RNA sequence: GGGAAAGGGAUUUUAAUAGCUAUUAAAAUCCCU
RNA sequence: GGGAAAGGGAUUUUAAUAGCUAUUAAAAUCCCU
């Protein structure tokens, strides 16, 4: 019964995240130690004509970005664990995430390490200009 | 490359995959969105919201290696070194039903302490805003043998209470034994899935109130503590996991355990299975194959207990040799062949099951060899035989006495851990039917330099007096004997032993 | 007066009394010091120091009255109102031996929760500098029936640990039920002596962390807390005490309990005696003599459960009246004789065991009375009979379902407390062998002003549709039915009931 | 076996003190409410020619005092409970206590309410002079 | 469970799609429930 | 207990001391251990 969802290569890191107290630090330590990043992310085909904001309701990637499904690039959705955000609601689910092309290797690490600017909704240090 | 796993399986009854903005993986997306180049597209279709899909937790694998993170699935040798942390663990579960099909959730947890916890069916539910750990529909497993699980579906409590109860039970059990916890399981595939509900892992931590290793984690306080400071803590921190089935066993748990033990019989329950699992692990590690080189750390007054045991052995063996005027002494159970006493000139012989020196002959004792050693004085100091001869001097650990260095064992016996691990068979008085319990007494020959007692066989007590030297000797021997006896050791002697024969000196 | 009591008896073996400067009372002074006018004199004799005399704790009497201090030994009427706090209590003890003779100390404490605590022999010792609560010599009671107490002498733990364990167990049991604790004992003479080890009394206190009544006291913190905040607390604060033997029973506990119950049979242990004591108290207070005027406070959605029960009763009784062509209805178990439903015009009759109105006839129902009511539809809403008739509609509480308003009872039954206390016999499926389990369904006749289900017997479902009014009614009835069923109630009906006969409207 | 020590009339209050968190406050409340004071105290025959200090190794009562056995006028010795003093050692045991004649009714209440002066060892407000 | 849609894995064998493997579907043995 | 000196109470009866009661000592019944 049911239908399979995850590859066996991601099972070790996802179990580690499922058991750890702090999933973000554990995943960052796993990636920085040479472990394989999370594969099986949802990648979107876009004409690269978007505005380029971080999180959007429809794909908005520019020529220097790639659009990903939000739920596939959130560590708490991948591991199916409780989100730490306000009222337990994920900010990535139902929305598409723009990832810079230079960091296409590990979308989950980028979405954990960086946060968008609250004024212009771009990634800080990766497109945000507020000076 | 593309080997799929049953972990995080979508157990809902929906026949179509999720939208690309909601699906957690690529292969969970519905096929109408996917393209040729392994890309996904947005078709501007209406969103299928809200939704609620049960997500399976079957198939965790804790085999990743991160610097600073301890190895939790320990091997055989590390499990042996951590024998004081061994807590058996079994789970009986309920199958998800109604809106869900294809996963199991824990229903009854059972530990080797004899404790069963019944929980409500709780699983992971993925919804359009995130995910929850909430109640799901579940039925007891079908068939005859699981009928006893039918009432338990309506006797379970909430998980946040059961977590604190489990942490409290583990703190009560393992506080004086170790700073660690080691779940000894028979099939870890479901035990680890259930442990994901009440365990947390991470870097090795220190207790907030003291210097002990942190073994419990509190979420509302976001803090770590050891067993003594884990009041109100709802999570177990860094538990080791051991699988007995990986150790070469063939067949189910019951047939393997019943081959070596007849005491843990009873009704079917999770705690009894956990007890059988721990018993089988003890039999595997300390009876069949035994490692003599593994040394355990001291907890409390173990060196003192060894010194007192040596003093009592010297006194008792000297007195038993002098009474009855034995000339030949056989020591059955001396690994090194070192004489215990040498003041009476007697001919010593040594035997052992696994001798460490060629001067000691092999002897796996059986009562049919009673006449082989009938012409002397036999010695059974910490040597365990189901039937002792009539001419014996025996010291045997009573397994029914609770002690820090006494752990539950196989076939009603006990594991005695004092610098080494010895498996002792269950204390049965019927083995001593040809022997009498040795009464307390003292004996000495030291030169002299109030206390009234008729068992202090000395030069002063012959004349009805006592001196200061013999007084302090007798008092310190009383302390040593009290420590030895309160630790659990029992002393038995041949029937014809009379203390009044010791008055000759 | 000069009537002496056995409390604080000097249990030492010394024949001579103490000097006036050391003796606690006048009559404990040695007779060589006493003179006329009931006075003592100092004779300048050498002081007999040091010394160590065991002091008995047998014969406490908590009958003093101080303003602000609650009455702890409550009466029958006050114990009935505190039924949610009832915890059984038995103690098995060891007799003081060696340097002490004439007192008993607790050895095994047992509670109605089924747990047993084994303790080391600890008593009060009076010494020349004061007094201690330290280990004393004690032996198990002689005779055959106490042989099972012989191993327990070497399986006991330290009292400060057992205190915290007892407080933790009582916190786990009584947290959701009440702010109070009530020890139900069979003979309080030794139970109170044992309670002096782990209980403290005083003025009524408030919890440090919340507004609940303080039920536990911590000595290192000198603090008071309720059950939710009693982590690490040593003592139980202000427990009520109840003696079942004072209620007119003659004979020992076993012969009185075996006259009314056959479920609590087993081996002899303190916890089983405590369970038998609580069972006998429940039988005395809620089966033999019943008080209808004592209302109990609401603790968890009792009003909502009552409303849902009334809704479900109305629906199923209307449906049972309309499916079959019954023109005569008997209601066996209606205290007031108020018709449940009146939309179908049928001839109602009422009966009850203890009717509150002359319009209701008396009927202590027995299975031989089936032929007296065989011509009509019998109704058994919360009326318990060991054997139900063929044409019955029955609602019965399943005593095996864990609920906050459900408590353990007599003979395997349960005490259901919802504004009143009802004793329900043990749920046996053999009583309903002539009936079938009533399937879930809804029936309505309200005017019409997605949802697909075949059990919604309405006007819209005849045409394959559903309306907003019937959808909301169906959802709220599903909520009511779910609450009623999850509380524990089970519905059974006569065999010839078919929902398809309800499609006539 | 053993020998009896206490009267039944004192068995009530001594039970209360055996259970209360604060024995001194409970005993004072019991006495002030009209309850019977503790009887059975050891009273010493003295020639009334002593110095008059509070606690002494031999009887020292003046004409306005009475000598009592210390262990019989200490509440923690009467009830056989743990003393609250320094290192658990009773200050009254083995020594005789002088009680003023005007408070001869309740020796235990006087020994719980008052405290000797650390300079001259007399009862404060009852013979102590340190102005 | 009071509650239509009877669970998870390992090994072997079989058949199909794709460019010997991954997935899909079935049978047999064993373990957990 | 591994460990010489076998426990607590209620009722009734009997004997002794002192001026019907308190204590001491014993027997019978019942309860706790
Ligand atoms: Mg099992
Ligand atoms: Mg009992
Ligand atoms: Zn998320
Ligand atoms: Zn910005
Ligand atoms: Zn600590
Ligand atoms: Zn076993
Ligand atoms: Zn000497
Ligand atoms: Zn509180
Ligand atoms: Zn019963
Ligand atoms: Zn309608
Ligand atoms: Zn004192
Ligand atoms: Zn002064």
């Amino acid at each position: 019964a049911g239908s399979n969802t995850e590859f066996a290569s991601n099972s070790s890191v996802l179990s580690l995240v499922n058991f750890t107290v702090d999933p973000q630090k554990a995943y960052l330590d796993f990636v920085n130690a040479g472990g394989a990043p999370l594969t099986n992310c949802v990648k979107m085909l876009t004409p690269k004509t978007g505005t380029g904001i971080a999180i959007s309701v429809k794909p908005e990637s520019t020529a220097d970005q790639e659009t990903y499904g939000g739920a596939s690039v959130c560590l708490y959705c991948r591991a199916h664990i409780e989100h730490p955000d306000v009222s337990g609601v994920c900010k990535y689910k139902g929305k598409f995430v723009q990832i810079p092309a230079q960091c296409v290797r590990d979308p989950v690490g980028f979405c954990l390490s960086n946060t968008p600017c609250n004024v212009c909704q771009y990634w800080i240090g990766y497109g945000c200009n507020c000076d | 490359s593309q080997i799929v796993t049953g972990l995080f399986k979508d157990c809902s009854r929906e026949t179509s995959g999720l939208s690309p903005a909601y699906a957690p993986t690529y292969v969970s997306v519905d096929d109408k969105y996917k393209t040729s180049d392994e890309l996904c597209v947005n078709l501007n279709l209406p969103a299928n919201v809200p939704y609620s899909r049960v997500i399976s937790r079957m198939g965790f694998k804790l085999d990743a290696t991160v610097p600073g993170y301890p190895k939790l699935f320990i091997t055989r040798e590390e499990a042996v070194r951590q024998v004081r942390s061994w807590i058996g663990f079994d789970v009986e579960g309920a199958h998800a039903s109604r809106n869900a099909c294809g996963t199991n959730v824990p229903l009854q947890l059972g530990f080797s302490t004899g404790v069963n916890f019944v929980v409500q069916p709780v699983g992971v539910v993925d919804t359009e805003w995130g995910n929850m750990l909430t109640g799901i529909a579940a039925r007891p497993p079908p068939g005859e043998q699981f009928k006893h699980l039918v009432p338990l579906m309506h006797k379970g409590a909430a998980w946040p209470i059961v977590r604190r109860r489990i942490v409290q039970m583990l703190s009560d059990t393992l506080d004086k034994l170790s700073d660690y916890c080691t779940f000894v399981c028979w099939a870890h595939g479901f035990a680890l899935t259930s442990a994901s509900y009440f365990c947390k892992i991470g870097k090795e931590q220190k207790c907030c109130m003291c210097n002990r290793r942190a073994a419990a984690y509190s979420s509302p306080l976001q803090s770590y503590a050891c067993w003594t400071h884990s009041c109100g803590y709802d999570y177990v921190y860094n538990p080791f996991f051991v699988d007995v089935q990986q150790w070469g066993y063939v067949g189910n748990l019951a047939t393997n355990h019943d081959r070596y033990c007849s005491v843990h019989q009873g009704a079917h329950v999770a705690s009894n299975d956990a007890i059988m699992t721990r018993c089988l692990a003890i039999h595997s590690c300390f009876i069949e194959r035994v490692d003599w080189d593994i040394e355990y750390p001291y907890i409390s007054h173990e060196k003192k207990l060894n010194s007192c045991c040596r003093i009592v052995e010297r006194n008792v063996v000297r007195a038993a040799l002098l009474a009855g005027s034995f000339d030949k002494v056989y020591d059955i159970g001396n690994p090194k062949g070192i004489p215990i006493v040498d003041d009476p000139v007697v001919d010593w012989h040594y035997f052992d099951a696994q001798p460490l020196t060629r001067k000691v002959q092999q002897l796996f004792y059986t009562e049919d060899m009673a006449s082989r050693f009938a012409d002397g004085l036999c010695l059974f100091w910490n040597c365990n035989v189901p039937k002792y001869p009539n001419n014996a001097i025996v010291c045997r650990f009573d397994t029914r006495v609770h002690s820090e260095f006494n752990l539950p064992g196989c076939d009603g016996g006990s594991l005695y851990v004092n610098k080494h691990a010895f498996h002792t068979p269950a204390y049965d008085v019927s083995a001593f039917r040809d022997l009498k319990p040795l009464p307390f007494f003292y004996y000495s020959t030291t030169p002299c330099e109030p206390l009234k007692s008729a068992v202090c066989i000395t030069a002063c007590n012959l004349g009805g007096a006592v001196c200061r030297k013999h007084a302090t000797e007798y008092r310190e021997y009383m302390e040593a004997y009290n420590l030895v006896s309160a630790s659990g050791f029992r002393l038995w002697c041949y029937k014809t032993f009379d203390i009044y024969n010791l008055w000759s000196t």
